[PDB]
């Protein structure tokens, strides 16, 4: 019905795995 | 004196330079752009062309448009408070008042804008060749969206503001005016097509004849924003083309003036052609051709072929393209080849 | 290379901006939405609703045929439940 | 390690031209994206796949690739078991994670260079031996692969043969054409109308057969390169650099991209009209068939029917005398196909077979293919640009052919671009003309 | 003799030739001379060509009743399709001129040479120590000729469907195309006109900006052009005054100040745009046409509410229904 | 202070979302054909 | 007519050879500097 | 068996999701990948078993 | 369709295909974060 739930997470996943790096500051 | 103070303020160097011109430019330019964006999503063309023309009705960015007024309106300026709309806004919309709105407003917006160029040039103390150039786009707008329909029965036959609504304007001119066969239109394309060549060719010629002024590969940073030496080898460029094409520039001042001339002259010619299409004084046929085609049934050129394509365009389109004529073309009168 | 205006970059980054615009931006949005969803837009622009192009039986178009008495003629077109 | 004092941001990946290690991560992470797609797409296709309905009417382009290899299908391209589809899809999808792992690893953890962390894997672009050798490895990997097909066809099940004697069906090829005169004959075939070059393959024996030759010839060259160095000319002819090598492979893909476009558009054999749609010529042929069939039932003598031009409404002659279908369809008289062949005689379409040997399965085949020609719009509205909305369809043959021409093209530009840079890089002026020593200024005036 | 062939190669490749006959040139120069010579003779004296393979010859040469605007070199017969039709494939020239033989001889030689012309546009750049890529700009106009003279015919199954070699003959190619593919409603074509319109626009932009910001070195009654000498060290215009004006016309950051970034854009725009237009004709050569919004918006009862998209369809039907009068025998146009 | 690169990638997806809603609307709205 | 075929073929072979044996002749060498 | 299958398969999804976001930030910030070289290893190893679980277990549900 | 069991994942598989594109995108998120070096 609304698998937009899926997209959303796997979508914010990409920027997350670099955001956490802006926090843990290192290797970008 | 207040004047010089009014001046002072206007000609102040802001982010978005206003200027005296701006008093004309910005009001119109915004209303023009606004009216389109308005009609594009909200106003319909039902009562005008029996057509859905806005997002609100289901049209997409391609099929949307601000359609011309009815043919009944004639060349009426269609003022919101004129005899037609009678101050009423909703009616105005349904009678295609938004067309003459966008048209006339945008028209002044182009006057203002050229004035701006003229005004800003003066201040900055540079030559107005940016203004001369911009005469070409004016001529086009003036001749096509004003002069043309002014020669026809009404605004209804002016190009409607929209993507698709412009494609039919093209197809129409082919079918009815055989516009592609017009000497002036040809010059037109020769200028735009040839102008889009100079653009490309000169750009590429420069980027690949550059001197090395840096140690990087991305030579973009290697540029001196503060003049001095030529950033590209004008002498090398000359020899290149002189050996691959046989002819080559050798006077950047001329090469650049040429780039102004070609596309501006082109658009001007294409305008004249349309100014003639207003009176229907088209370049439809070649008399010598028709006479031989009449007497001799085996004579066939790519020209004769085309005219038949026009016949089909006119016969099959006219009904829903010119509603005010209440056309009724029985299936048997409709020109058609075999099988198709 | 500069003028009085406060460098966009700073503003688009100022927490103040978002504290303002997180309210303002969606506000305008929900407004325009309602403009359509409440059917108001249809009346502001005389645009036909999906069930208002033709009368039930009629298949003719309400083409305005004369300038001066157009408005009057248009009104009559709405009459036949069009 | 690498930043603006390397290349510009938008040319970032060129900063990896000399970092073997990281440049491996890319290739291993990338190769994951391809596997990921293949897998994730197959499952997407199957998820929407409707068994009792043509594949070409469902926007499939992977499931029909599997079907061709004889998997999940039977008589006339009838779908029997959807498991092989699900398998191939999930397997890939998994391997994408494995590869993706390695990719990410080699590009952000592992050695940034290889040369030291193992001299076997590390490499030097100008190292003509390492290059010819790595190339030699890959020439073998590809060679085994070519045989991996020959195996599936001869031993593990077969392939879908539309030309099947009893009518299209999965058949085990146990007689590959190995005769070089025939095999390599194809390469000496014209690429124009009639003689169609490679795209003219019309039976699985040659396909399987030809692949045997390639598999061997390829591995043979794989060993030769392991055990050698480029000769003399081979060195004084080419440019030896990281870019130059790329370029060579770019033009190579380009060329294969064009060849692929024509294969999916023209070929009937390795691209079964049962899974994909009917070929361009096949559909236009089918129209002639359909109406020759119809009107003949209405009492018309097809053989002597005279059309408007006086050429032959239903049947006419080709430029070399053969009897072919009439109408604009005279341009596709080079079409051959299972459904239409039994009507062909030694002189082309036989007026007697056409007169009383037309079978029902052919009439509806012709009808089917006629109403499913590869004509459609971007927004997927099957038919002529003037058609009405209703039939949502665009032949897989149309999708494939267009996508791959665009790719093939841009790659030829890519080629030119990287080849032009390599030649300037080598000789050393890809960054501007030396202000001091300006070459042109030392040459006599031609004026 | 230092070695004949060694010398030969030194002459060919010589950068001291008035016209750089390159290595690519060795193929170019002959192929282009065949194409031109055959063309000129065809266009002037060639006899009628049965383009549609239906024995209905279309004369397109001057001596046979045509003028510059109508005249053209007619495409090979449809009976020939994609078959190779070299002079030595005809019982006689009479048969060869009737089946549109000249057309193939022309298109093949031209496309061949015009490709080498690109290859040359690299070679000379190499021999002169300048960066390549100029030839990559020329790859766009070439890729079009290819699309219009070879890709579309391959796709459509016949060379008779390629664009004719003439003014009016070209207009025919367009009008019919539109009918069968609805090109105006295709993204690639739109990008094409964007590149072309834009090109001409920018061409005027640059051209004007520069010429208008030239440093004075000329008299009031002396051509402003003389204020430049071939082989100058410094620039001939104030690119900082140029940027100053244009930056105020719109707004600063929406204006170029880097001549290199300017000229890249100047080249990039049209070439990229034309590249897509070429991919349009090459894509629609496989019947993947423009958007079909026919009878999209319909009312609450089911009635069809027309849009400008429909008015376009009528115009298209007219072309469809009237093109190639006697060539169709069946309902659907699948060729 | 909100890091620019986040302002973009958020305003970015936000556009792909609205423009994507439009594309969905093309197979459901009035602009449909059904 | 069968002759013309032969002649053309010869003629085209000539130029096509001149072309291959051309770039083969150490073409990278031919240029301003590094070679 | 069925729910048992849906557990392994669904968990295998969340592990991947976690694994996919994990491994990057891991090799990324060198604040360890020595203590996490332990976590990642367990994630990698576990995953494989899971796939094999869902693998063999598939033939019993479907 | 997807084998009876996996049906619960039908919605999931519906989005999987588009993922590759995201990577090409992500590379830009990164560069933006690292202030386009
Ligand atoms: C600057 C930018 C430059 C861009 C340049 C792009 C050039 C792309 C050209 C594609 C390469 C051709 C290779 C190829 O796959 O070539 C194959 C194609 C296809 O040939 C086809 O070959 C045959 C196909 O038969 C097949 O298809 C069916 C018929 O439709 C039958 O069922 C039959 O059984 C089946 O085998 C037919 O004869 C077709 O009519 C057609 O001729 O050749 C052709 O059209 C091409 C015609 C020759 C010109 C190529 C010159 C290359 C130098
Ligand atoms: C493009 C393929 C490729 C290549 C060329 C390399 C190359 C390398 N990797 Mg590696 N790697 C890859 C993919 C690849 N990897 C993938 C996909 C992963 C994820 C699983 C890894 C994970 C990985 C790790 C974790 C490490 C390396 C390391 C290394 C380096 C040391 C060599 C070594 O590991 O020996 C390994 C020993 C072998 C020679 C045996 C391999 C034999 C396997 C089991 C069979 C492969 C079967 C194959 C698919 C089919 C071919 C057969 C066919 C010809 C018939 C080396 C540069 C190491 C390194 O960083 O050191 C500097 C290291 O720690 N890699
Ligand atoms: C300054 C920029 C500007 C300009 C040049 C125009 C120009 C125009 N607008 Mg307009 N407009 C503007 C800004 C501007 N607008 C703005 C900002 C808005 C938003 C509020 C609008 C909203 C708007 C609407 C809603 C409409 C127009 C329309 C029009 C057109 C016809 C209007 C007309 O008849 O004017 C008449 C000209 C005058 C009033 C100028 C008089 C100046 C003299 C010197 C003053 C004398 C006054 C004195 C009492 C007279 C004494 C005489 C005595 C015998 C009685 C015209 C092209 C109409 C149109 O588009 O129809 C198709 C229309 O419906 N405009
Ligand atoms: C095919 C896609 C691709 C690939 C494989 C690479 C690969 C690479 N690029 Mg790159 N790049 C790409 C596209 C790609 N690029 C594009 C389109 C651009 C233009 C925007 C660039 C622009 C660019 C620049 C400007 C630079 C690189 C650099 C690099 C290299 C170092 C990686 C890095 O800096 O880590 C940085 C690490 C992070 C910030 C973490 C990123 C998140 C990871 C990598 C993704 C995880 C994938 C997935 C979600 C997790 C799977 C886990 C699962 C298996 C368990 C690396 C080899 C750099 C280089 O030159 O090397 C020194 C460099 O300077 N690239
Ligand atoms: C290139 C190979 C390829 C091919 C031939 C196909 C073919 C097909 N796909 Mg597909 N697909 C591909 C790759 C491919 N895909 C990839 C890589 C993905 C992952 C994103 C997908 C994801 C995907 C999905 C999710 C779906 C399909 C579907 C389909 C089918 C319907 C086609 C469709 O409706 O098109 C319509 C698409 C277009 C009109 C978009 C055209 C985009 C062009 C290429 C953009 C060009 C602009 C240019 C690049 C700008 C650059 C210029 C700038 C630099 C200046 C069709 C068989 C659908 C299906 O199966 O349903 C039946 C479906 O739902 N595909
Ligand atoms: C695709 C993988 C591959 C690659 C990249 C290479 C690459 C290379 N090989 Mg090679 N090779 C391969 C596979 C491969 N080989 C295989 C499978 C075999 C076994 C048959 C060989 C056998 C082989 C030998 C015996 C030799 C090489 C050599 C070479 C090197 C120089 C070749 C060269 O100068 O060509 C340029 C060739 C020309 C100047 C002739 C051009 C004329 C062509 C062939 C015809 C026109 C092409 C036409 C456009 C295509 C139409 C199709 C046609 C059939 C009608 C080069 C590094 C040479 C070398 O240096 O040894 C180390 C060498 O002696 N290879
Ligand atoms: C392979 C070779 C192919 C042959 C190509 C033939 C090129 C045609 C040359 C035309 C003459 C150019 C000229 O006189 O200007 C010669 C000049 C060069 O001379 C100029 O002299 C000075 C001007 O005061 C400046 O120094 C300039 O920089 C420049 O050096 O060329 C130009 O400046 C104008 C550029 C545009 C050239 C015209 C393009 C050719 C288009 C031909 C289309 C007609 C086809 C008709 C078909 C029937
Ligand atoms: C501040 C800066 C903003 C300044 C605004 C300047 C104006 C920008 C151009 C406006 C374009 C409007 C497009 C639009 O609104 O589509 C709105 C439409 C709405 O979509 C409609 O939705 C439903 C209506 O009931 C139906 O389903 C219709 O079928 C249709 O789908 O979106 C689209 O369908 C098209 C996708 C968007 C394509 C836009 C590309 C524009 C490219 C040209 C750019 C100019 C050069
Ligand atoms: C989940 C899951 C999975 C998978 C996963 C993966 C593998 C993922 C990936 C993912 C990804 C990989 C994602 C990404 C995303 C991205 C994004 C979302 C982006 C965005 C961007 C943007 C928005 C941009 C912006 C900008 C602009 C626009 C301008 C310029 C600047 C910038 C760049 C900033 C599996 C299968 C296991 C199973 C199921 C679950
Ligand atoms: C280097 C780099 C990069 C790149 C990266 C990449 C390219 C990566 C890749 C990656 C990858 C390549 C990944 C993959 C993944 C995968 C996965 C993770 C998988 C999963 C699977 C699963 C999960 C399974 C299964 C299933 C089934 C069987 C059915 C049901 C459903 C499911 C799905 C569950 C970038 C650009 C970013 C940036 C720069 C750096
Ligand atoms: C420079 C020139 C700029 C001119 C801009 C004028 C814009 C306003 O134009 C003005 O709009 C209002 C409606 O809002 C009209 O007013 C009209 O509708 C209102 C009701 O809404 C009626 O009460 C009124 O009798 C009727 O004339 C005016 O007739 C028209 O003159
Ligand atoms: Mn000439 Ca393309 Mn019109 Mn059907 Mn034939
Ligand atoms: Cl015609
Ligand atoms: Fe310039």
């Amino acid at each position: 019905i609304a698998q937009l739930t899926m997209i959303a997470m796997i979508g914010i996943a990409g920027p997350m795995i670099i955001f956490l790096l802006a926090v843990r500051r290192g290797n970008l | 004196g207040w004047f010089d103070i009014l001046d002072d303020w206007l000609k102040r160097d802001r982010f978005v330079f206003v200027g005296w011109s701006g008093i004309l430019l910005f009001p119109c330019a915004y209303l023009a752009l606004g009216g389109w964006l308005t009609g594009t999503t909200f106003v319909t063309s039902w009562y005008t062309h029996g057509l859905a023309s806005s997002y609100l009705e289901g049209c997409n960015f391609l099929t949307v448009a601000v359609s011309t007024p009815a043919n009944s309106m004639g060349h009426s300026l269609l003022l919101l408070w004129g005899p037609e709309a009678q101050g009423d806004f909703t009616r105005w919309c349904q009678l295609g008042g938004l067309w003459t709105f966008i048209a006339l407003h945008g028209a002044f917006g182009l006057i203002g804008f050229m004035l701006r160029q003229f005004e800003i040039a003066r201040l900055v103390g540079v030559r107005p060749y940016n203004a001369i150039a911009f005469s070409a786009p004016i001529a086009v707008f003036v001749s096509v969206f004003l002069i043309y329909p002014l020669g026809q029965s009404s605004w209804f036959f002016a190009p409607s503001f929209g993507v698709a609504a412009i494609f039919r304007f093209l197809l129409f001119f082919q079918g009815f005016h055989n516009w592609t066969l017009n000497p002036f239109h040809m010059m037109g394309v020769a200028g735009v097509l040839g102008g889009a060549l100079l653009c490309a060719i000169h750009g590429a010629t420069v980027e690949n004849t550059l001197f090395q002024d840096g140690e990087g590969a991305s030579t973009f940073r290697a540029f001196n924003p503060t003049q001095a030496e030529e950033t590209y080898s004008m002498v090398t460029a000359n020899r290149f083309w002189s050996q691959i094409f046989g002819i080559a520039f050798s006077n950047k001042r001329w090469l650049h003036f040429f780039m102004l001339f070609v596309p501006v002259t082109g658009l001007w010619m294409s305008a004249i052609g349309v100014v003639g299409l207003a009176l229907n004084l088209r370049s439809y046929d070649f008399i010598s051709q028709e006479i031989r085609a009449a007497e001799d049934p085996e004579f066939e050129t790519f020209y004769t072929k085309n005219l038949l394509l026009n016949e089909g365009i006119r016969a099959w389109m006219a009904p829903q393209d010119q509603p005010h004529e209440n056309f009724v073309f029985p299936e048997e009168v409709l020109p058609r080849g075999n099988a198709l | 290379g500069t003028t009085g205006e406060r460098p966009f970059s700073d503003i688009i980054t100022s927490v103040r901006y978002w504290v303002i615009h997180s309210i303002t931006i969606p506000a305008l949005f929900i407004a325009g939405w309602l403009f359509v969803s409440t059917g108001l837009a249809y009346d502001v622009f005389g645009t036909p609703r999906p069930d208002s192009y033709y009368a039930q039986e009629q298949r003719s178009i309400p083409l305005v045929t004369d300038r001066f008495e157009a408005k009057q003629q248009v009104e009559t077109f709405l009459e036949q439940l069009k | 390690d690498q930043e603006s004092s390397g290349f510009a941001w938008w040319a970032g990946n060129a900063r990896l031209i000399n970092l073997s290690g990281k440049l491996l991560g890319a290739h291993v992470a990338h190769a994951g994206l391809i596997v990921f797609w293949a897998g994730a797409m197959t499952l997407f296709e199957l998820a929407h796949f409707i068994p009792e309905k043509p594949m070409y009417e469902q926007g499939l382009i992977l499931i029909p690739h599997i079907a061709t290899l004889g998997w999940g299908v039977g008589p006339g391209g009838e779908v029997v078991d959807t498991f092989p589809f699900f398998v191939v899809g999930v397997v890939h999808l998994i391997s994408s994670a494995v590869l993706g792992f390695g990719g990410v690893y080699h590009a952000i953890r592992g050695p940034e260079t290889l040369e030291e962390y193992s001299s076997f894997f590390g490499y030097d672009w100008k190292d003509k031996n390492k290059m010819t050798t790595i190339l030699g490895f890959h020439l073998i990997v590809l060679g085994i692969g070519a045989l991996l097909l020959v195996a599936k066809a001869m031993f593990f099940g077969g392939l879908y043969d539309t030309w099947a004697p009893g009518g299209g069906d999965v058949r085990v090829i146990t007689n590959p054409t190995l005769d070089p005169r025939v095999i390599f004959g194809y390469l000496l075939k014209s690429p124009f109308g009639g003689e169609g070059w490679i795209v003219s393959v019309n039976n699985l024996e040659d396909v399987v057969g030809g692949h045997i030759w390639i598999g061997l010839i390829c591995i043979a060259g794989g060993i030769w390169h392991i055990l050698t160095t480029p000769f003399g000319w081979a060195r004084r002819a080419f440019i030896w650099s990281g870019e130059a090598y790329l370029s060579y492979s770019l033009g190579a893909l380009s060329m294969m991209g064009f060849i692929a476009t024509c294969f999916v558009w023209f070929n009937n054999t390795v691209y079964p009209s049962e899974f994909y749609g009917p070929t361009g010529p096949e559909a236009s042929q089918a129209q002639a068939m359909t109406f020759l069939i119809r009107d003949q039932k209405l009492g018309a003598n097809v053989g002597s029917a005279q059309g408007p031009t006086g050429l032959g409404k239903y049947l006419m002659r080709s430029p070399t005398g053969e009897i072919i279908f009439g109408g604009e369809t005279m341009r596709f008289w080079d079409f051959r196909g299972p459904w239409l062949e039994p009507l062909r005689g030694p002189n082309g379409l036989d007026l007697n077979k056409i007169k009383n040997d037309i079978q029902p399965w052919q009439e509806r085949r012709a009808a089917e293919y006629m109403t499913h020609a590869p004509l459609g719009s971007l927004n997927s509205v099957g038919g002529v640009a003037t058609e009405i909305n209703s039939v949502n369809f665009v032949s897989p043959r149309s999708w494939l052919a267009t996508s791959h021409f665009v790719l093939a093209f841009f790659f030829l530009v890519g080629h030119l671009w990287h080849a032009g840079r390599a030649r300037a890089a080598a000789a050393g002026f890809e960054k501007g003309i030396d202000r001091e020593s300006e070459p042109v200024l030392s040459m006599p005036s031609l004026d | 003799s230092a070695n004949l062939w060694e010398r030969f190669c030194n002459w060919v490749t010589s950068t001291d030739n008035r016209l750089y006959v390159g290595w690519f040139g060795v193929i170019m120069i002959p192929t282009l001379l065949a194409a031109t010579i055959c063309f000129v003779i065809a266009f002037i004296a060639a006899p009628p060509v049965d383009i549609d393979g239906i024995r209905e010859p279309v004369s397109g040469s001057l001596l046979y009743g045509n003028n510059i605007i109508t005249g053209a070199v007619v495409p090979s017969s449809n009976a020939i399709g994609l078959h190779f039709y070299p002079i030595w494939e005809a019982a006689s020239l009479d048969e060869w001129l009737y089946n549109g033989g000249p057309y193939q001889l022309i298109i093949f030689h031209f496309l061949l040479g015009a490709s080498c012309y690109m290859g040359r546009q690299w070679e000379l750049s190499y021999r002169l120590g300048m960066r390549p890529w100029i030839c990559v700009a020329y790859s766009a106009p070439l890729a079009s000729a290819f699309a219009v003279f070879l890709i579309y015919p391959i796709g459509q199954g016949s060379f008779s469907d390629g664009m004719p070699l003439g003014i009016s003959g070209t207009f025919n190619f367009m009008i019919v195309f539109q009918a069968e593919h609805n090109i105006l409603m295709h993204p690639f074509h739109q990008l094409g006109v964007a590149g072309v319109f834009g090109g001409a626009l920018f061409c005027a932009m640059h051209g004007s900006l520069v010429t208008s910001s030239l440093i004075r070195e000329t008299t009031e009654t002396e051509s402003a052009n003389y204020g430049y000498k071939f082989g100058q060290e410094e620039e001939t215009y104030n690119i900082v005054a140029a940027h100053g004006y244009f930056g105020r016309l719109i707004f600063q950051y929406a204006s170029f100040n880097n001549s290199r970034s300017l000229h890249f854009f100047l080249a990039a725009w049209p070439v990229v745009g034309v590249w897509f237009t070429a991919l349009g004709i090459s894509t629609m050569a496989f019947n993947l046409n423009g958007f079909n919004f026919n009878h999209s918006v319909i009312d609450a009862k089911g009635n069809v509410i027309n849009t400008w998209a429909d008015i376009i369809n009528r115009a298209n039907l007219g072309m469809e229904v009237m093109h190639e009068r006697n060539a169709h025998n069946f309902p659907l146009d699948l060729a | 202070r909100i890091p620019l690169w986040i302002v973009a990638t958020v305003a970015g997806m936000g556009v792909i979302v609205i423009v994507g809603l439009f594309f969905y609307g093309a197979y459901a709205g009035l602009g449909s054909s059904l | 007519m069968e002759t013309l075929k032969i002649t053309v073929y010869i003629v085209v072979t000539f130029f096509v050879l001149l072309f291959v044996f051309g770039f083969l002749s150490g073409d990278p060498a031919r240029n301003p500097k590094r070679k | 068996m069925t729910i048992l299958f849906q557990l392994a398969l669904a968990a295998l999804v969340i592990l991947s999701f976690v694994m996919v976001i994990g491994v990057p930030v891991a090799y990324a910030s060198p604040q360890d990948w020595d203590r996490s070289k332990q976590l990642i290893f367990l994630g990698s190893g576990l995953w494989i078993a899971l796939v094999l679980v869902v693998g063999v277990l598939n033939f019993f549900v479907v | 369709k997807l084998p009876e069991a996996y049906a619960i994942f039908d919605p999931l598989v519906d989005v999987l295909p588009v993922i590759p594109v995201l990577f090409l995108a992500l590379a830009f998120v990164w560069q933006a974060a690292v202030g386009f070096r």
